[PDB]
This record gives structure tokens, C-alpha cells and sequence, in this order.
């Protein structure tokens, strides 16, 4: 169950290897828009949070 | 121009890094790899321009 738009559910992710591929296990989404980065090279960098 | 100037474009991502003073007139779609893409598709088959 997702929350409302004003009470948008925020989750912090740290201290774990992030597999950016499991994000494409289903695929009808029309808005997979990445800003400032490329959706392909996401596995070629690392971030703090 | 107000919401215009579409004659000037660029490439945010490419299949490979360009060589020094290398020019590429074609604008084909980058292959996705994990899913067969001939026309429009998802992960990596977006338009580069």
C-alpha cells in the first residue's frame, strides 16, 4: 500500500550494494526519466545515500 | 526562442566514446541488450538526440 502525494513515503538507502537492474523486472512504465544521469551507466558510479 | 531552437541538438549518451575529431552523422537507436529492440523500447533504446 502506497501513501498519499502530500505524505509521500520516504525511505533512506545506505550501506548496501544497489542493483539498478532489478528495477526492470516488470516493464510497462512510460516515465522512466532520469535527470542529470544516464539510465545505463547507473552501475558505473557510487553514491553516499 | 520561446520553447524552440530545436535545430541545435546534442547526444547525452552513445554506444562508445568518440575518437578525437571523430564525426558521426547517423543517429541510430542504442541497443538495449536485455530485450530485443527493433523499434521503440525501454531501458537503453531511447532516442539519443
Amino acid at each position: 500500500r502506497f501513501a498519499s502525494v502530500y505524505a509521500w513515503n520516504r525511505k533512506r538507502i545506505s550501506n548496501c550494494v544497489a542493483d539498478y537492474s532489478v528495477l526492470y523486472n516488470f516493464a510497462p512504465f512510460f516515465a522512466f526519466k532520469c535527470y542529470g544521469v544516464s539510465p545505463t551507466k547507473l552501475n558505473d558510479l557510487c553514491f553516499t545515500n | 526562442k520561446v520553447g524552440g531552437n530545436y535545430n541545435y541538438l546534442y547526444r547525452l549518451f552513445r554506444k562508445s566514446n568518440l575518437k578525437p575529431f571523430e564525426r558521426d552523422i547517423s543517429t541510430e537507436i542504442y541497443q538495449a541488450g536485455n530485450k530485443p529492440c527493433n523499434g521503440v523500447a525501454g531501458f537503453n533504446c531511447y532516442f539519443p538526440l
